[PDB]
């Protein structure tokens, strides 16, 4: 669960990348790809290459969902209820590869916040990317 | 790394398996388990129950030839990597399955075995066969990049 | 989330067990601590021998809270609360080795249940299962 | 395994790591974030808030003691499991410590070079440096049984 402090953490790191979000989504998914190749079973249809076209557009979607689970930090339930339905029912996304994810999303801020990444802040990154990977995987069986 | 007498064990029990009934009953069974994997058979039809993908014969013919690679491969224990060499990369280039559900698929095989042998799958051979099946999982996703 | 169904399915499966509770407890954790070796990292003050007295006692108590779990299986969250926090607080059991028991406590059910452990109720117990571990990790940070 | 580029990679970012502060910085993160962790250091005194663990002197020689044999491990990187087979018997026969936290303090300290070195940490170096602190847990889990 998200304490107080966690919220005002995330908060701050988040709102630090700003106009950023996109292209460290883009960069997070390409860290993943190339440190964890399964994660690209997933993604037949992609041009992986660096740059490519698909990985910048997923990238912008994915950072996207994420501002919007911070705008409503206190209902990522609901917020991401559409989000949660296309990957239990649809993509079908094994949960294992959602900790891969968080973790190169972790790495890329960490890349990019000298200042904001303390290891309280790194610590209530973790658990917000844990509970949105959560949410996501609710309703798969 | 299956000593000698896991090894013994192993080929002791699987000599008296029906590979087709097991193999059948195995990704069955995955597919109830886990329903996120029924993502790479949407073409195999119903699939809506339990007992529709239990009884479904797509499914039990997809477990059946899954099951018979696994089965010959118990006959190599010592070079698990060499004997699905191709499979792997078929598995990542054409199929593009998640080595992941390869690891499901060897735990809910121990299950079957279980339920199947009863007070016969001790915990030693148990512990045989989880090796087994890690192994036959790292050899698949072996070739993967 | 478990269903109504799910519920139904446990209190089944879980029935049949009865005075065989102690005796499938440390079955589970023998079956856990031979196949999963590094889970018997947590019980260094245990004689890990077959059949030890420190085992059987364990495989009880853990027998029973399953028991308790399924009884209370509409608000298991209220339910498993002290051992919640006796987790996450003193034992502080590392999250990853929850699936580890969780999968022995299925093979030792589906070996002692041959009718029962229909593929519908294999679902069930394992959700049910992963939703205790969820409970019981749910106030580690 | 790694490829002649990506070991060339880790050591030359090694080179620039001063491994007591990383070693200090990467052991108290590895507690702050996963709590749970804490479980092996209730000698080490206040480990109560994030400044608590971070500044506790114990925690920071300890850190220096962990990187100064990860590092050393990194000179050896085509024999792991026998740079590491005293150290894991240990950690398995006397401290009694779960695998698993290796590989926790393995993802932290991807995420501490991260901090430390920005954008010179690329993803193929990240890559090159998943790939060692995997090989590292994986030779410090080995001796286990
Ligand atoms: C390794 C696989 C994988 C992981 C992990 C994963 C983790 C996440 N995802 Fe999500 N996601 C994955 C694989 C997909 C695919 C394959 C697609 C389809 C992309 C395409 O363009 O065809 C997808 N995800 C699509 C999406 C979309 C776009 C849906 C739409 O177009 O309406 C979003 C917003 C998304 N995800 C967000 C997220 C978030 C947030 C996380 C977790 C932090
Ligand atoms: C949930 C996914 C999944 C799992 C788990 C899985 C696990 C395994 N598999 Fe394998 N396999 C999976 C999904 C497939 C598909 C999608 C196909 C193609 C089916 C079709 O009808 O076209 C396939 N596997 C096809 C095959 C084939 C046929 C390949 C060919 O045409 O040459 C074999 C022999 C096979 N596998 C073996 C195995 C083995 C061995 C294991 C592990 C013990
Ligand atoms: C691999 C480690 C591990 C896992 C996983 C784990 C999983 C579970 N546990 Fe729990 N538990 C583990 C390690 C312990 C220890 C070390 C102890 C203390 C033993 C002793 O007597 O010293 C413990 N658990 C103690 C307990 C106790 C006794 C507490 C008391 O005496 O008041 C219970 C009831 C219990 N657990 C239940 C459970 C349940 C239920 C699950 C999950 C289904
Ligand atoms: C969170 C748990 C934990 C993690 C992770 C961990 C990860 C690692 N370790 Fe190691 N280690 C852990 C817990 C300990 C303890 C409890 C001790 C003994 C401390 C004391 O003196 O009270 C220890 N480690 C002691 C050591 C020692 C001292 C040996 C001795 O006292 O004779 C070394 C060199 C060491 N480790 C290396 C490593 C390496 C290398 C890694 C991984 C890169
Ligand atoms: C007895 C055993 C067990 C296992 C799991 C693996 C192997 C084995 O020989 N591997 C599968 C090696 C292989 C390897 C080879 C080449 C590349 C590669 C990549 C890119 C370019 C060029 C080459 C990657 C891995 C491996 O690296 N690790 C294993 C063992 C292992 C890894 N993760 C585990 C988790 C649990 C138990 C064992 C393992 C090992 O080398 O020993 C041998």
């Amino acid at each position: 669960v998200l304490s107080p402090a966690d919220k005002t953490n995330v908060k701050a790191a988040w709102g630090k990348v700003g106009a950023h979000a996109g292209e460290y989504g883009a960069e997070a998914l390409e860290r993943m790809f190339l440190s964890f190749p399964t994660t690209k079973t997933y993604f037949p249809h992609f041009d992986l290459s660096h740059g490519s076209a698909q990985v910048k557009g997923h990238g912008k979607k994915v950072a996207d969902a994420l501002t919007n689970a911070v705008a409503h930090v206190d209902d990522m339930p609901n917020a991401l209820s559409a989000l949660s339905d296309l990957h239990a029912h649809k993509l079908r996304v094994d949960p294992v590869n959602f900790k891969l994810l968080s973790h190169c999303l972790l790495v890329t801020l960490a890349a990019h916040l000298p200042a904001e990444f303390t290891p309280a802040v790194h610590a209530s990154l973790d658990k917000f990317l844990a509970s949105v990977s959560t949410v996501l995987t609710s309703k798969y069986r | 790394h299956l000593t000698p007498e896991e090894k013994s064990a192993v080929t002791a029990l699987w000599g008296k398996v029906n590979v087709d009934e097991v193999g059948g009953e195995a990704l069955g069974r995955l597919l109830v388990v886990y329903p996120w994997t029924q993502r790479f058979f949407e073409s195999f039809g119903d699939l809506s129950t339990p007992d529709a993908v239990m009884g479904n014969p797509k499914v039990k013919a997809h477990g059946k030839k899954v099951l018979g690679a696994f089965s010959d491969g118990l006959a190599h224990l010592d070079n698990l990597k060499g004997t699905f060499a191709t499979l792997s990369e078929l598995h990542c280039d054409k199929l593009h399955v998640d080595p992941e559900n390869f690891r499901l698929l060897g735990n809910v095989l121990v299950c079957v075995l279980a339920h199947h042998f009863g007070k016969e799958f001790t915990p030693p051979v148990q512990a045989a066969y989880q090796k087994v099946v890690a192994g036959v999982a790292n050899a698949l996703a072996h070739k993967y990049h």
